[PDB]
């Protein structure tokens, strides 16, 4: 299998200023097709998962103008310009080129 | 009249046009290990079985003397020859100063064709030299200013390379076959003079067995007629033309060489070695080449008859040795087991005709220092043969040719030619043509297309 | 059987029901060792020119295809009663082979690219 | 519903399925016909052969009439001679390769005149255009 | 009357022009893709490619429901590539070069939808139909 | 008085001062239209069939 490593684990962020996540993965990602499969979830407490970037830079349904990722191969880093108060959850990233589908550590975001 | 277009894919129309042909070879000596001079891992075998096609209502033109097949076969064939003298030995370092004198011993009068040369040869050794011996014809040693100094023909033009010794001259059957969406026509007209509409044409898959016979002045075994004794030419009017004849019925000419030779092995370097004859035993005499008289008579009264329609009626049709020139195209020059001949054909072409077991002995010369495709700066050495060899062959055609004709009429002198090898292969690649098959065309059908 | 160009001098009626004979001859399968290599090249792209052209028509599939253009062009100056029973194929090209020009692309303005433009402008509704 | 791509049976990967379910995925075998001195003729060669090989399939699919069809069903009929079987049992408890060695020495007749029955609807088809 | 030449645009001539005015010089640039030791080996290898690229785009123009036709227009919405563009200003305001530097990575993932979705699922329930 | 011990059959070439006789791995890859199985049986010997492909 392959493994995902999330960093950091804890990252408090300003209400309004930039932020971001990293993840990294032990083998490449990409696939026969020609396609990076990673996907970034928003898991808000209490709430249904949201799909937040697929296929490493594609922005997904919703996500306000504000949410964009940017990778090449086993490096991916997620980008938050203008963060407003219902940005707190937990971010995952998940691999789709191999099974078994691997999930990321996580990183919980809170208001300092 | 509602009348619209239609096209249809697959219609039986070809053009002429110009490809590539490849092999095709029988399976029954294609697996024996005998290496020839023409290749054969190169070329695929042959179907079992050919494919004749008939084709009804079909008069196609043909031309026998603007054929790209005989061009084609003589470029292969140059190739074939170029390719097979690589991988072996090149005879560099025998241009040498030699001491050559006069065989004698047992001379039946061959008063000085041979000689017995002795010279100084380098060994495996760089620093140590080696003296030897051996014998040469007279036809390839060059006298330089009792035993004097001589040296060979070849030794101001081009050091050459040695015949491959593993290698046969045999001729063998060889097909040619065209490429996909090419097609080959052949004419069956029996009484056909190669150019002009035929009658009888057939699509035939590839084409039959040709041997690429070398020879000179006359044809060895080609393909025979089928009714009479054709002549065939470009322009019958014109003297600068060769005349091609084909015979009816074969004529059997037989060739030897009565010396007993032996062949010694001499090492010129590191893996590398010469080969030399040391000894004749026995008796030395001529060779020589027969013919039936009979047999010669009655075939050359056949071509005389069917020349005379051409040119008159009571004209006297008279036949006369060659003129001049090189060794080569003044003899009928062969190969028979390895060995090269140069026969005398002037027994042959003397007769004078008019409208109202004996055999003809052949002298013929031996040459080892041989040039051929009329080529100049490359040699084929042949070694020498151990043993006694001997020819059974076919003469199957001519290559005649007319001198320039005094006032009009009253006398025809016709004199054996040669030189090109390419009416060699005109006498067989006659019946052959290639074209290119065109599928496409549009007929007007009252067909509307829904719309 | 008639076998490859078996009804060469046959007439045009009897030379149209064997066009899959011929269809399948056109694709089969260092001297010698080039001479092929450069042979079968050639033949596999004269065989994809020709099913490109039959197919930029209406075309594409089909041995047998008759289309909508009028006959102006190619002037044969002839009626149906007397081509197809008294004329073979061979015939044909050496009076109709000026017009196998301004013929083809008759074929391709004004028929499969106007015919194909209001097709697409008719599944729009 | 943007696609994973972990879902993908990839090359041959259905060769051991029933032919009822291996016949979903013709597509990954039907795209791997036409991927890409001494020592550079013989790769070319090979080449040259892969590519004059997949164009006489398309050509024996030309004539019938299955022209860029993966699944293409013929009017041809099925004789009890040729494999006395329900469809139960080909395709639910049989596999593409215990197909092709039972019906083997029977494909040379499927291949031939009973298919090319095209001739009798080209012809059919003609005539009925030639007539308003 | 007509009677001139210099109207025809030629290979490439509608480079420059509008989307409306490129689509009806197609068979131009169709044509263009298929024409007709040492330096041998090298032409010789690339006539091959050449036919290998022009083979591989005809088999994809297929695996979809487009077999032999230019202008091809299918059963798939259009929410693969979000270009809020709409209808007025891409067919009159811009050109193809423009087009194709537009969407040049959403262009993986609506070559899926129209080998997985468009045709695969229309010829099974086509056979199925009949089948019925 | 020697000699070298080829001095009868040939005379070859020296070897390059610059090459070097190291092996290096090597992999082999199947043409388009051609397939490599493996067998991933682990008491394999040979010939016999082999159930894991
Ligand atoms: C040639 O000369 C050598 C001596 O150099 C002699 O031994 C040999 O017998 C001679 N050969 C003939 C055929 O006379
Ligand atoms: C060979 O060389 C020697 C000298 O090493 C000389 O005496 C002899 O005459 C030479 N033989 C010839 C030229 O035939
Ligand atoms: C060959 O025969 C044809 C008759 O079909 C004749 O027209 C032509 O002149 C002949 N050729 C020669 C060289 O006489
Ligand atoms: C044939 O020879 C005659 C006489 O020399 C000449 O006038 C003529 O041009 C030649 N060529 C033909 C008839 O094609
Ligand atoms: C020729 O000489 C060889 C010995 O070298 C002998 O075996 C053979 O019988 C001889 N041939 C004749 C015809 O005497
Ligand atoms: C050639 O030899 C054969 C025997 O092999 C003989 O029958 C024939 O008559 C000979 N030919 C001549 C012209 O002597
Ligand atoms: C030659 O004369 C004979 C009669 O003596 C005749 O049969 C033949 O046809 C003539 N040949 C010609 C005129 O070419
Ligand atoms: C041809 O015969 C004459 C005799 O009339 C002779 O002088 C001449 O040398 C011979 N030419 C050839 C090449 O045999
Ligand atoms: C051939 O024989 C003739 C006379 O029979 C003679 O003059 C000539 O020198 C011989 N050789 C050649 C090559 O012609
Ligand atoms: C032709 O034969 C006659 C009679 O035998 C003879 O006198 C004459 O010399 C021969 N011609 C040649 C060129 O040898
Ligand atoms: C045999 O040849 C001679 C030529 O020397 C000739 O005069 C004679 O007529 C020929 N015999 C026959 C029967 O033709
Ligand atoms: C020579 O011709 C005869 C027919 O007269 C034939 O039987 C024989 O095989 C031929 N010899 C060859 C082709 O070597
Ligand atoms: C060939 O021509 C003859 C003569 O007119 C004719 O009777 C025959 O029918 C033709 N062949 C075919 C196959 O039509
Ligand atoms: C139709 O026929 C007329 C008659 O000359 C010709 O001028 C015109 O160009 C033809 N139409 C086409 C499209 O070729
Ligand atoms: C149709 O063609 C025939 C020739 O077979 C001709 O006689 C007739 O006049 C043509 N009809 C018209 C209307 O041109
Ligand atoms: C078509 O053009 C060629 C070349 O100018 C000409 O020879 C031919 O006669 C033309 N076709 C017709 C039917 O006039
Ligand atoms: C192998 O057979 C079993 C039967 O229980 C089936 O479930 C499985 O899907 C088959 N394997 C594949 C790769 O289809
Ligand atoms: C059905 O078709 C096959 C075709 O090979 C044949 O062998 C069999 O006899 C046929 N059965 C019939 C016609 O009843
Ligand atoms: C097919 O199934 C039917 C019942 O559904 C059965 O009667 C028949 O025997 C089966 N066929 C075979 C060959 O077993
Ligand atoms: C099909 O026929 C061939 C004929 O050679 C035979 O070898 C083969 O065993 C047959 N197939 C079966 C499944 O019996
Ligand atoms: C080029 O651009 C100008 C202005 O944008 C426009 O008027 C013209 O039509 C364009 N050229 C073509 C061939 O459309
Ligand atoms: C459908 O459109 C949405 C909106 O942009 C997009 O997120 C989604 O990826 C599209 N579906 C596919 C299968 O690409
Ligand atoms: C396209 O239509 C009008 C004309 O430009 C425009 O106002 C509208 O916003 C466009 N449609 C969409 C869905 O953006
Ligand atoms: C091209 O791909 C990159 C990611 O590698 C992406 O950021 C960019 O938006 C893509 N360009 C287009 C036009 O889709």
């Amino acid at each position: 299998d392959i493994v995902m490593t999330q960093t950091p684990i804890s990252l408090p962020v300003t209400p309004g200023e930039p932020a971001s996540m990293s993840c990294r993965s032990s083998q490449s990602l990409l696939h026969s097709d020609g396609r990076t499969y990673l996907f970034w979830y928003l898991l808000r407490p209490a709430q249904a998962p949201q799909l937040l970037v697929h296929d490493v830079s594609k922005r997904a349904s919703g996500v306000p103008e504000r949410f964009s990722g940017s990778g090449s191969d086993t490096d991916f880093t997620l980008k938050i310009s203008r963060v407003e108060a219902e940005d707190v959850g937990s971010y995952y990233c998940m691999q789709g080129t191999q099974l078994p589908l691997t999930f990321g550590g996580g990183t919980n975001v809170e208001i300092k | 009249e509602n009348l619209w277009v239609t096209v249809y894919y697959g219609v039986p129309v070809w053009k002429d046009a110009e490809t590539t042909l490849f092999c095709a070879s029988d399976a029954k000596a294609y697996e024996t290990e005998k290496h020839n001079v023409w290749a054969t891992h190169a070329c695929v075998p042959t179907d079992p079985n050919p494919q004749e096609i008939h084709l009804e209502n079909v008069t196609e033109e043909f031309n026998m003397w603007k054929n790209n097949m005989v061009e084609q076969m003589h470029t292969d064939i140059i190739s074939l020859w170029d390719q097979s003298l690589k991988p072996c030995v090149k005879l560099t370092p025998l241009c040498v100063t030699l001491q050559c004198t006069n065989v004698t011993n047992n001379i039946t009068d061959m008063r000085g064709e041979l000689k017995n040369c002795s010279f100084n040869m380098t060994t495996e050794l760089r620093d140590k030299k080696q003296k030897v011996y051996s014998l040469f014809y007279r036809l390839d040693v060059v006298q330089i200013n009792s035993n004097k100094e001589y040296r060979l023909i070849n030794c101001n033009t081009s050091a050459c390379t040695q015949a491959c010794p593993k290698v046969s001259f045999e001729p063998i059957p060889i097909h040619y076959c065209a490429p996909a969406g090419f097609a080959i026509l052949k004419c069956k007209d029996k009484k056909f003079n190669g150019t002009g509409p035929c009658p009888s044409v057939s699509t035939v898959q590839c084409t039959h067995g040709i041997k690429p016979v070398v020879s000179t002045q006359l044809l060895l075994n080609g393909s025979l007629a089928e009714e009479e004794v054709m002549i065939r030419s470009e322009n019958i009017t014109n003297n600068a033309k060769n005349i091609l004849v084909q015979f009816n019925t074969p004529v059997q000419i037989n060739c030897t060489r009565p010396n007993n030779n032996t062949r010694k092995s001499i090492r010129i370097g590191p893996g590398q070695a010469f080969y030399a004859t040391g000894d004749i035993i026995g008796d030395i005499r001529q060779a020589h080449c027969n013919v039936s008289k009979a047999t010669w008579n009655e075939t050359l009264g056949k071509v005389v008859k069917q020349l005379r329609k051409h040119f008159g009626n009571n004209t006297i049709i008279r036949f006369a040795n060659s003129s001049g020139g090189d060794l080569e195209v003044t003899t009928h020059s062969f190969n028979c087991g390895g060995e090269f001949f140069y026969c005398n054909t002037s027994g042959l072409f003397n007769s004078t005709w008019i409208s109202n077991n004996d055999s003809i002995t052949l002298p013929c010369r031996i040459k080892q220092i041989i040039n051929m495709w009329q080529r100049i700066g490359q040699c084929m050495y042949a070694p020498p043969i151990q043993g006694v060899i001997r020819c059974v062959s076919n003469i199957t055609g001519l290559i005649l040719t007319r001198d320039g004709g005094s006032t009009n009429s009253t006398t025809e002198t016709f004199r054996p030619g040669g030189g090109d090898m390419r009416d060699n292969w005109r006498s067989e690649l006659y019946k052959y043509k290639v074209v290119k098959i065109e599928p496409l065309g549009v007929a007007p059908t009252r067909c509307k297309r829904r719309v | 059987f008639l076998g490859f160009l078996g009804a060469a001098g046959s007439t045009m009626g009897a030379a149209s029901m064997t066009l899959t004979v011929q269809a399948r001859n056109l694709l089969s399968g260092t001297v010698w060792g080039i001479k092929q290599l450069q042979a079968r090249v050639l033949a596999v792209e004269r065989y994809l020119r020709d099913q490109q052209l039959l197919g930029i028509w209406g075309c594409s599939g089909k041995l047998i295809c008759c289309t909508n253009v009028p006959w102006n062009s190619s002037w044969s100056n002839r009626n149906l009663s007397e081509i197809w029973d008294n004329m073979t194929w061979l015939q044909w090209d050496k009076e109709i082979s000026n017009y196998t020009q301004i013929i083809y692309g008759l074929l391709e303005e004004s028929q499969n690219q106007q015919e194909k433009n209001e097709q697409d402008l008719l599944a729009l509704d």
